[PDB]
C-alpha cells in the first residue's frame, strides 16, 4: 500500500522533528511595554520568536507583547514552557504609563504580575524575572526616593534597600510559593551575562522539573 | 414539548488518530467528508485520511502558535490563524511533489480566532482586535472589513449558503454580518459572558452561540429573540465547541468539564455525554456528509465518533 | 522443614532464587 | 511457623499494589513518563517475582517435596532467573537514568525519552534471558532419597558451578550495588551543591539503597557458600532459615511499590483519577 | 414572532431527521471498518 508507506514516513517526520523539538527550551519573554525587554532580545507582528544556542542547548523565545487583546484568551497556548522571561526595568518606576497617564508603571508591572503568576496555565512555571536598567536606576533612585511609589517603604533611598524591596514585592504577590520559582536577575543596558543567568536558572528549572517527574521531590 | 426525545446516544470511538505531539486547537472537516485537518502547537499541520487513520500531509507551519484552522470546501487550500497574525493558506496537491504555502494573508493586528473559507479563493476571518475579515486569496488583500463589535471576536461561523454569518465577541453579543453588505442587520445580546464557540443550523435561520458561561444560546435570524437557553446546574464550565447535526438535533458542544455534551434542539435535554478526551476538548466538528463527529482535545488526540 | 538435602554430603543444590 | 503469615502478608500486598500499579501505569493519564516506564518493567519483573516464587519456594521447604514436575520446574527456574535479572538491572537502570536525569540535566534533555527508555527495557529483558538460559538448561530434577524431589541444579564440572556462582555475584549484586549505590550517591551530593525537604528525601535515597544490600545480601551470600561449600552448605540453610532468607528477597519486591510509587501523592493522584 | 419560526425549526428537524447518522445509527456495512 503507497498510502500506507506515506503515512509511516510521515509519521517518521513527525517523531523525528518532536524527538528535535522536545529538546528545546521555549522561553515565554512576557514582559511589560517599554521596560527594556528588547535589550533582552539583543544580548538573546503577534508573536516574535528569538532562537539562541547556548552551551550546547537551544533556546526558543516568544516576545509577546505586541498583541494588544483580552489575555484570557490566548494565554493558554503558552502552557508547557520552560520558563516565563518577565521584564521589568528599575528605573521606570517613576516613568508614567503612555496609556493612561495617571497610574504608575510598577502598579500595572504588579498588576500584570499578579495576573500572570495567578493562573490555571503557569502553576507550575517558573518565572525568570530580569530587571534591566539598574546603571540608570541607582541617579533615578538617588533623585527620586522612591516614597511616592511605594507609601508603605518607610525605608532611605539606598540603592541596594530599593532594589531588595522591589525585589521582596515582585517575589510577593506570588501566591503559589511551593511550585513557581521567582528567578529574579539584576542587569544593566550593557550587561551581557544574561544569557549565562538564563542558562543557569533554565538549567535549575529542567532539574526541579526532572525532580519532580522523577518524584524525587 | 410535543416532540419524542431520541434519548441516551451511544456514539463510539470508531477512530482515533495519534501523531500530534502537542495540544490540538482546531480541526476541520472538508466538504469531501473523508480528508481531516487538525492544527496543534506543535508546528505541524495534519491532513488526515480519517477513514483509514493514515496522515495524507505533515505541513512545517512557520509560527507554531496556530488557534484556528479551515479546509476549503474544494480540497485544494487549507488557512491556518493563529498568535503570529498571518493566516497561511497552503497548497496540498502541488507539481513538485511538497506540500507548499500558497499565501499569507498579514493585514490583521489581533491574533486570528477563526477563518472560514467562504469559496475557493475567498476567506472570513474573525480576529481578537474586534474585527471580522474577508479576504480575497489572489490578491493577498482585505475584500472588506467587518467592525461594529466592542470585544475581541472569538468565534465565525458561515451559513451553507456563504452569504450571511454571524460572529460572536467577548462583549457577551453576537451580530449578523451580511458578507456583500458589511452592515449589521441584527445584534442579539442575550448572552452574559464570551461566546468561545458559534456555529450554523443547517438550515441558516438559526445559530448556537456555545459562550463561557455553559450556556449555548440557540438564535433564530428571522425570530429577533431567543429560542432556548442551555443553562444546566451541574455544568459550570465554558463551552468551547459548539457544531450540529444534520438534522440539528444533537447540538454537540464540546465542554471544558473534558467531555462532549450533546443536547436536544426542541427540548433543551442533554441527549449524551462524551467523556473520552484526557484534557479539554478545544475543537469539535461534524462531518459534512454527517458520517462521524470528530473532537480534537489539548491530550493531543483527534477522535472520530460514530 | 523441607531439608533440601535430605539426606549426608550428598551436594544437592537449591533453588538459588 | 510464623513464616508462613508474612509470606502471605507479602504476597497479597506485593501482587495487589504491584497489579494496581501495571494498571495505573497502564494507560498514560499524563503521569506516565520515562522512569515510569522504568517502573512500569519493574512492577512487572517483582510481578513475576511475586507470583512465581514465594508459593513456589516456600511449598519445598513447607512440604518438604516438590510436587509439581519436571518441566514445571524448568519454566520456573526460566521466571526465577528472568525476574531477579531484570528486577535488578531494571533498580540499576532507574538508577542511571535518574543519575542521568537530575546530574548532566543537558544529556537527559537531549536523549532521555520514552523510545530509549522501552530500548533499554528491552535490552535488560534480552540480557536476562540470554544470561539465564544455562538456569534451565542445567535444573535437572533428581529423585534426592527414596520419594523425595528438590529441584537440583547440577552442572557438568564444578569449576564451571562456581564461575557461574560469581558470574551472577558479581554481575547481579556487586557490579548492580556499587552503581547503584555511586548513582544516588551522586544525586544526593548534587541535590546539595547544585541547586529544604529535598534534603529530606535525601533519606529515601539511602533506604533505597542499604535497604536493597539489606533484602538481597543473604540470598546471593548463602548461593556463593553453596556453590563452593557443597556437601553442607545445605545442612546449615535447610527449612525456616532458608524460608527466611528468600523472604527478605521477597521483602525486596514488597518495598518496591511502597517507595518509588505508592509513597509520593501523584500516584495517589492517579489512583483517584483511576477511579 | 417565535412561533413561526420555532414552528420552521421542528419542521426542518423533522424533515432532515432520517438520514442522520447521529439521531439513527447507521447500520456497520455502510462503513468498511
Amino acid at each position: 500500500k503507497a498510502a500506507a508507506e506515506r503515512s509511516k514516513m510521515i509519521d517518521k517526520n513527525l517523531r523525528e522533528d518532536g524527538e528535535k523539538a522536545a529538546r528545546e527550551v521555549k522561553l515565554l519573554l512576557l514582559g511589560a511595554g517599554e521596560s527594556g525587554k528588547n535589550t533582552i532580545v539583543k544580548q538573546m507582528t503577534g508573536i516574535v520568536e528569538t532562537h539562541f544556542t547556548f552551551k550546547d542547548l537551544h533556546f526558543k523565545m516568544f516576545d509577546v507583547g505586541a498583541q494588544r487583546s483580552e489575555r484570557k484568551k490566548w494565554i493558554h497556548c503558552f502552557e508547557g514552557v520552560t520558563a516565563i522571561i518577565f521584564c521589568v526595568a528599575l528605573s521606570a518606576y517613576d516613568l508614567v504609563l503612555a496609556e493612561d497617564e495617571e497610574m504608575n508603571r510598577m502598579h500595572a508591572s504588579m498588576k500584570l504580575f499578579d495576573s500572570i503568576c495567578n493562573n490555571k496555565w503557569f502553576t507550575d512555571t517558573s518565572i525568570i524575572l530580569f530587571l534591566n536598567k539598574k546603571d540608570l536606576f541607582e541617579e533615578k533612585i538617588t533623585h527620586s526616593p522612591l516614597t511616592i511609589c511605594f507609601p508603605e517603604y518607610t525605608g532611605a533611598n539606598k540603592y541596594d534597600e530599593a532594589a531588595s524591596y522591589i525585589q521582596s514585592k515582585f517575589e510577593d504577590l506570588n501566591k503559589r510559593k511551593d511550585t513557581k520559582e521567582i528567578y529574579t536577575h539584576f542587569t544593566c543596558s550593557t550587561d551581557t551575562k544574561n544569557v549565562q543567568f538564563v542558562f543557569d536558572a533554565v538549567t535549575d528549572v529542567i532539574i526541579k522539573n526532572n525532580l519532580k517527574d522523577c518524584g524525587l521531590f | 414539548n410535543n416532540i419524542d426525545p431520541v434519548g441516551r446516544i451511544q456514539m463510539r470511538t470508531r477512530r482515533t488518530l495519534r501523531g500530534h505531539l502537542a495540544k490540538i486547537y482546531a480541526m476541520h472537516w472538508g466538504t469531501d467528508s473523508r480528508l481531516l485537518v487538525s492544527a496543534s502547537q506543535d508546528g505541524k499541520l495534519i491532513i488526515w485520511d480519517s477513514y483509514t487513520t493514515n496522515k495524507v500531509h505533515a505541513i512545517p507551519l512557520r509560527s507554531s502558535w496556530v488557534m484556528t484552522c479551515a479546509y476549503a470546501p474544494s480540497g485544494n487550500y487549507v488557512a491556518c490563524g493563529g498568535l503570529d497574525n498571518i493566516c497561511s493558506i497552503y497548497n496540498l496537491k502541488t507539481r513538485e511533489g511538497n506540500v507548499r504555502v500558497s499565501r499569507e494573508l498579514a493585514g490583521h493586528t489581533g491574533y486570528l480566532s477563526c477563518c472560514r473559507f467562504l469559496d475557493d479563493n475567498q476567506i472570513v476571518t474573525s480576529s481578537g482586535d474586534t474585527t471580522c475579515a474577508l479576504w480575497d486569496i489572489e490578491t493577498g488583500q482585505q475584500t472588506t472589513t467587518f467592525t461594529g463589535h466592542t470585544g475581541d471576536v472569538m468565534s465565525l461561523s458561515l451559513a451553507p449558503d456563504t452569504r450571511l454569518f454571524v460572529s460572536g465577541a467577548c462583549d457577551a453579543s453576537a451580530k449578523l454580518w451580511d458578507v456583500r453588505e458589511g452592515m449589521c442587520r441584527q445584534t442579539f445580546t442575550g448572552h452574559e459572558s464570551d461566546i468561545n464557540a458559534i456555529c450554523f443550523f443547517p438550515n441558516g435561520n438559526a445559530f448556537a452561540t456555545g459562550s463561557d458561561d455553559a450556556t449555548c444560546r440557540l438564535f433564530d435570524l428571522r425570530a429577533d429573540q431567543e429560542l432556548m437557553t442551555y443553562s444546566h446546574d451541574n455544568i459550570i464550565c465554558g463551552i468551547t465547541s459548539v457544531s450540529f447535526s444534520k438534522s440539528g438535533r444533537l447540538l454537540l458542544a464540546g465542554y471544558d468539564d473534558f467531555n462532549c455534551n450533546v443536547w436536544d434542539a426542541l427540548k433543551a435535554d442533554r441527549a449524551g455525554v462524551l467523556a473520552g478526551h484526557d484534557n479539554r476538548v478545544s475543537c469539535l466538528g461534524v462531518t459534512d456528509d454527517g458520517m462521524a463527529v470528530a473532537t480534537g482535545s489539548w491530550d493531543s488526540f483527534l477522535k472520530i465518533w460514530n | 522443614q523441607g531439608p533440601w538435602l535430605e539426606e549426608e554430603e550428598e551436594a544437592y543444590g537449591w533453588m538459588d532464587f | 511457623a510464623i513464616r508462613i503469615t508474612l509470606y502471605a502478608v507479602i504476597f497479597l500486598m506485593s501482587v495487589g499494589g504491584n497489579m494496581l500499579i501495571i494498571v495505573v501505569l497502564g494507560l498514560s493519564r499524563r503521569l506516565r513518563t520515562v522512569t515510569n516506564a522504568f517502573l512500569l518493567s519493574l512492577a512487572v519483573s517483582d510481578l513475576l517475582l511475586a507470583v512465581a516464587c514465594m508459593p513456589f519456594t516456600l511449598l519445598p521447604n513447607l512440604m518438604g517435596t516438590f510436587i509439581f514436575g519436571t518441566v514445571i520446574c524448568k519454566a520456573v527456574s526460566y521466571l526465577m532467573g528472568v525476574s531477579v535479572s531484570v528486577s535488578t538491572l531494571s533498580l540499576v537502570a532507574i538508577a542511571l537514568e535518574r543519575y542521568s536525569a537530575i546530574c548532566r540535566p543537558l544529556q537527559a534533555r537531549v536523549w532521555q525519552t520514552r523510545s530509549h527508555a522501552a530500548r533499554v527495557i528491552v535490552a535488560t529483558w534480552l540480557l536476562s534471558g540470554l544470561l539465564m538460559v544455562p538456569y534451565p538448561v542445567y535444573t535437572v530434577v533428581q529423585p534426592v532419597g527414596p520419594r523425595v524431589l528438590q529441584c537440583v541444579h547440577r552442572w557438568p564440572s564444578a569449576r564451571v558451578r562456581q564461575t557461574w556462582s560469581v558470574l551472577l555475584l558479581l554481575l547481579l549484586f556487586f557490579i548492580p550495588g556499587v552503581v547503584m549505590a555511586v548513582a544516588y550517591g551522586l544525586i544526593s551530593r548534587e541535590l546539595y551543591l547544585g541547586l529544604l525537604a529535598k534534603k529530606r528525601v535525601v533519606r529515601m535515597l539511602l533506604v533505597i539503597v542499604v535497604l536493597f544490600f539489606l533484602c538481597w545480601l543473604p540470598v546471593y551470600s548463602a548461593n556463593t557458600w553453596r556453590a563452593f561449600d557443597g556437601p553442607g552448605a545445605h545442612r546449615a540453610l535447610s527449612g525456616a532459615p532458608i524460608s527466611f532468607i528468600h523472604l527478605l528477597s521477597y521483602a525486596s519486591a514488597c518495598v518496591n511499590p511502597l517507595v518509588y510509587c505508592f509513597m509520593h501523592r501523584r500516584f495517589r493522584q492517579a489512583c483517584l483519577e483511576t477511579c | 414572532k417565535v412561533s413561526k419560526a420555532a414552528a420552521d425549526l421542528m419542521a426542518y428537524c423533522e424533515a432532515h431527521a432520517k438520514e442522520d447518522p447521529l439521531l439513527t445509527p447507521v447500520p456497520a456495512s455502510e462503513n468498511p471498518f
